[PDB]
RNA sequence: AGCUGGAGAUACGCUUUGACUCGGGGAUGUCCGAAUGGGGAAACCCACCUCGUAAGAGGUAUCCGCAAGGAUGGGAACUCAGGGAACUGAAACAUCUCAGUACCUGAAGGAGAAGAAAGAGAAUUCGAUUCCGUUAGUAGCGGCGAGCGAACCCGGAUCAGCCCAAACCGAAACGCUUGCGUUUCGGGGUUGUAGGACCAUCAAGCCGAAGUGGCUGGAAAGCUACACCUCAGAAGGUGAGAGUCCUGUAGGCGAACGAGCCCUGAGUAGGUCGUUGUUCGUGAAACGAUGACUGAAUCCGCGCGGACCACCGCGCAAGGCUAAAUACUCCCAGUGACCGAUAGCGCAUAGUACCGUGAGGGAAAGGUGAAAAGAACCCCGGGAGGGGAGUGAAAGAGAACCUGAAACC
RNA sequence: CAGUCCGCGGAGAAGCCAUACCGGAAGGAGUGGUGGAGCCGACUGAAGUGCGGAUGCCGGCAUGAGUAACGAUAAAAGAAGUGAGAAUCUUCUUCGCCGUAAGGACAAGGGUUCCUGGGGAAGGGUCGUCCGCCCAGGGAAAGUCGGGACCUAAGGUGAGGCCGAACGGCGCAGCCGAUGGACAGCAGGUCAAGAUUCCUGCACCGAUCAUGUGGAGUGAUGGAGGGACGCAUUACGCUAUCCAAUGCCAAGCUAUGGCUAUGCUGGUUGGUACGCUCAAGGGCGAUCGGGUCAGAAAAUCUACCGGUCUGCCUCAGACGUAUCGGGAGCCGAAGUUGGAAACGCGACGGUGCCAAGAAAAGCUUCUAAACGUUGAAACAUGAUUGCCCGUACCGCAAACCGACACAG
């Protein structure tokens, strides 16, 4: 319903660093629109939406073994919440 | 009442994706064995769907 | 590319079978199905010596061993023995319900 | 009883209340694409209408038809049809051929086409259509040149002929000076030795006979001493050459669901003008076939028998349907005095790499070993590479891993 | 290669390699050496069956030869680091070279080349510890910028419609289609790597709703205005922006022979709000009424026609107060005077010319129909909403087009 948009959190320095300032991001599916994720965020964690950005990302193009591929195109999504932040506990622990 | 469960299987299978970006997933298996649990709801409530309507 | 089973992934023992060897230097030894592996015809039974060598892994340890180990081998086994060794095997004989296909040389089971 | 795709790699686990895998159905099935709500530079943008809690579901193109319900697109070769080459041969080259070939385009199916005599034909025989053999390079056509080339008889493969208009009854609706006639429905009626009216099994699979001791060897299937089975000695695997180790083979069984035998057709027959097909290139040129202009006959009637006439024969056109024998081979099995890595499909896989704006072109291919036992450990070196040691029958196999010829160093 | 015999073979086949032997030749044997799994001899049958040549084909290896060159004549030198190894990688101090560029920003177009940590085979014309190369992991944020949810040009489509052996060729409306029209924010900060996107300060936009004023008229796919446009010159004010100084501010020295600062060096404002502050330049006449024959009809809106009496509006930009930034520097100073001056702004200015210079919606104004006229239009405040795509990096070039780290 919704719980599926959530690809994954994103990991990184940078998604920490922020985490500590109250805004979170995560990866979703490249489908999603703004308005479905905010909505998503709003029923898998309860907090209020209060800021959004959102931006496709091209797979980085590898290759093993003499076999070259393009990787699976991603979408990171970050967002900000009003004054109740803090979402689940699940920080850097 | 079926939608309820797959809901609640969705929640936690979207729980272990989360840790699996992170370096906790200990029980790969209970990755795939949630998702069949869904399809096995799905495919009942078809199997429900045509019975008695006919 | 070519699979190995011209035996169609049909196996003459099951796993925990004692088992005796035709051929190579285990003939006439003797031993219990460990591991059997269908479609690549390997056999394991307890007995067939290989001294595989490493401590060039860092893995198990940033030395390791030499040890010593099991080598699995084709159905070139004798699948099944008895008080009588070697032999073939008659099959479709009943168990006490009959639902067991069973086995037999001059006569016997198993 | 294993399974957890190739994939060779770890971890996580599923399975004897039946996994996997195999046959059979179901159910999901994002977006593009005939694409079809509308747009568009395919796979992406933007909407509307009902369900209406919402997440989510359904509908929204055009063509035929009331309405079901059809159709659009795709398909290697095969079929039919609307168009229709040129090199070339003619030792030049116009007619001719190359050829209704190649090609384009349309329709369709597992085939299609064609087909139930207004015929062939010369015995007053034949009796649908298609295909093979033959007649036969006969007839014949041809700047009578290059060349092009039938049909009947006869022999086989397969053989089924079925249905409607129309004279006449019952209207019914409509058409007129009064028991009548334009197109609709039932009856009836389908022809030439004239008929007809109206009046006398294969699928997934299971069972399946029979050998041991010594020898060489690293290894046994070779050799050897004695045997056994055979409705089974087809074949492939196993450390090398196995009827008797495995898998099989001969034979036998095998399923809930599964595929498969007074009338008889007119703007037409006919004709003139332009043309054309069969061997038919204006030739004495019949016949079919249609563009233009015309335009008959009815059963004492009509078309043909190669200008045309009389006689003598064959046949009834202008409405339809019709299996099979026939063609191909994207795909499956079987087989081979077929190939075996420059061969063989281009590919031991790849329409990839690469070349091209594009249509499109387009490769090299391979081999440890029985089994990974795939080289612990030590030495020189950052390495790379190498020497020992071990594994192994062989390291005169070591991963730039069968042999390892020649140029060449 | 095939059929049939004869057989051979891990005490070792074919193949490969030497060889003084043998037949008249094509050839064939003996022995030895690799090799490690199939094969010779005889009779017969069938062939893709015998190579030095085809500027033949696929392939490998020679000669030229350690030869020509190493891709602009904008030179480079010392220290110090790293390191298995350094002329080349890192840093420091000098040097030289471009500077309407050889600096910066974009569009294309490329696609991770961006950043961090690592690597050293090959690519780099030498090296290489380095790279735009290999590995892994991060970075890419928009209600206001560009596009889309708006409009139209050429052009392309195209129900109907006109044609045409077929496929198709046209074709009114409508639709697509930016290169154009339309439209709401600026100043600052910063990851290793993003920025009118994020954060900070403070604005604007539209939409929904609420509170209230107002307390009633709204006012269309249709009419009308307007949007709506050429070139050359050119007057006035101004900004960006740059110059000067014995203006201010900041910091320290100096020495060589001198200057003791009036010397040296550097800085010397951006946004926003508010003004009985200064301001060129620019725009605009204004209603009453008549006629049907004009805009399909309507119309209180336009057009035609008659009568009627310098002034308004406007700020480009400057100046002051405040504030929020920035600010040389060792947290935060100063912010002056004179001048120069755009193609930019005022503006859609003036004047001259002839070659006579888009469309369309948004927008302003009218009624038609319809909805009401004791819960209007509008306004004020609060709240709520703000979708899609693009944004890294190269981008006069080592990252695009030139087969190249290419003198184009
Ligand atoms: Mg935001
Ligand atoms: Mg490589
Ligand atoms: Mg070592
Ligand atoms: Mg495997
Ligand atoms: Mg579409
Ligand atoms: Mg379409
Ligand atoms: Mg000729
Ligand atoms: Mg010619
Ligand atoms: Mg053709
Ligand atoms: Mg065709
Ligand atoms: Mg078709
Ligand atoms: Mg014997
Ligand atoms: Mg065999
Ligand atoms: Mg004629
Ligand atoms: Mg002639
Ligand atoms: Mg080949
Ligand atoms: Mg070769
Ligand atoms: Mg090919
Ligand atoms: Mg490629
Ligand atoms: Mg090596
Ligand atoms: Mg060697
Ligand atoms: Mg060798
Ligand atoms: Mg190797
Ligand atoms: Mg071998
Ligand atoms: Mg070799
Ligand atoms: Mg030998
Ligand atoms: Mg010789
Ligand atoms: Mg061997
Ligand atoms: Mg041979
Ligand atoms: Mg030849
Ligand atoms: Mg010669
Ligand atoms: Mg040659
Ligand atoms: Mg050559
Ligand atoms: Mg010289
Ligand atoms: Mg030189
Ligand atoms: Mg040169
Ligand atoms: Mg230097
Ligand atoms: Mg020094
Ligand atoms: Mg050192
Ligand atoms: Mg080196
Ligand atoms: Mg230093
Ligand atoms: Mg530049
Ligand atoms: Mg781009
Ligand atoms: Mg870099
Ligand atoms: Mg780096
Ligand atoms: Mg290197
Ligand atoms: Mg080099
Ligand atoms: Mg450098
Ligand atoms: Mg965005
Ligand atoms: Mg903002
Ligand atoms: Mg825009
Ligand atoms: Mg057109
Ligand atoms: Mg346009
Ligand atoms: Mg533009
Ligand atoms: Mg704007
Ligand atoms: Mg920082
Ligand atoms: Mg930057
Ligand atoms: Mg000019
Ligand atoms: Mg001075
Ligand atoms: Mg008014
Ligand atoms: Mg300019
Ligand atoms: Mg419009
Ligand atoms: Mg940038
Ligand atoms: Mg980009
Ligand atoms: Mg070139
Ligand atoms: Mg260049």
């Amino acid at each position: 319903s919704h719980y599926d948009i959530l690809q994954a959190p994103v990991i990184s320095e940078k998604a920490y660093s922020a985490m500590e300032r109250g805004v979170y991001s995560f990866w979703v599916s490249p489908k999603a629109t703004k308005t479905e994720i905010k909505d998503a965020i709003q029923q898998a964690f309860g907090v209020r939406v209060i800021g959004i950005s959102t931006m496709n990302v091209p797979g980085k193009r590898k290759r093993v073994g003499r076999f070259i591929g393009q990787r699976n195109d991603r979408k990171k999504a970050i967002v900000r919440l009003a004054e109740g932040q803090s979402i689940e506990a699940l920080a850097g622990q | 009442d079926f939608a309820k469960e797959i809901d609640a299987r969705k929640k936690e299978l979207m729980e272990l994706r989360f840790q699996a970006a992170a370096g906790q997933l200990a029980q790969p298996h209970r990755v795939r064995q949630l998702r069949r649990e869904v399809a096995q709801l799905n495919t009942v409530k078809a199997e429900l769907a045509r019975k008695g309507e006919q | 590319p070519s699979a190995g089973s011209h035996h169609n992934d049909k196996l003459h023992f099951k796993k925990g079978d004692t088992v005796i060897v035709l051929s190579g230097k285990h003939k006439g030894q003797t031993g219990k199905v460990l591991l059997a592996l269908p479609r690549d015809q390997k056999v394991v039974v307890e007995g067939v010596n290989v001294i595989t060598k490493n401590v060039k892994p860092s893995m198990t340890n940033p030395q390791g061993g030499q040890e010593q180990r099991e080598l699995a081998l084709h159905a070139s086994k004798v699948a099944l023995v008895d008080p009588e060794t070697g032999k073939a095997t008659r099959v479709r004989k009943q168990i006490v319900d009959g639902k067991k296909v069973r086995v037999a040389v001059a006569s016997g089971k198993t």
